[PDB]
């Protein structure tokens, strides 16, 4: 999903569905891997 | 008019500084849902009287 080869476009983007998995969102907080990080609907800390 | 009517929908789902302001809008309806309860026993107790 973040650290994929080649992203998609905006005129027809893909979707990566993810399901039936234990996720760790430690990616997008505390790991140095983005610019910013910004949440609408949910706290960013109670995502794990 | 909020996200969820839960508590812990909001609490466990929003920070602070934004779960208070959807908090506040339960609070606010479900409070006049019980003076429009009160209400209207309080006039049905003069009907019975």
């Amino acid at each position: 999903v973040f650290n994929a080869t080649r992203f998609a476009s905006v005129y027809a983007w893909n979707r990566k569905r993810i399901s039936n998995c234990v996720a760790d969102y430690s990616v997008l907080y505390n790991s140095a891997s983005f610019s910013t990080f910004k949440c609408y609907g949910v706290s960013p800390t109670k995502l794990n | 008019g909020a996200i969820s009517s839960v508590l812990n929908d909001i609490l466990s789902r929003l920070d602070p500084p934004e779960a208070e302001v959807q908090i506040d809008r339960l609070i606010t309806g479900r409070l006049q849902s019980l003076q429009t309860y009160v209400t209207q026993q309080l006039i049905r107790a003069a009907e019975i009287r």
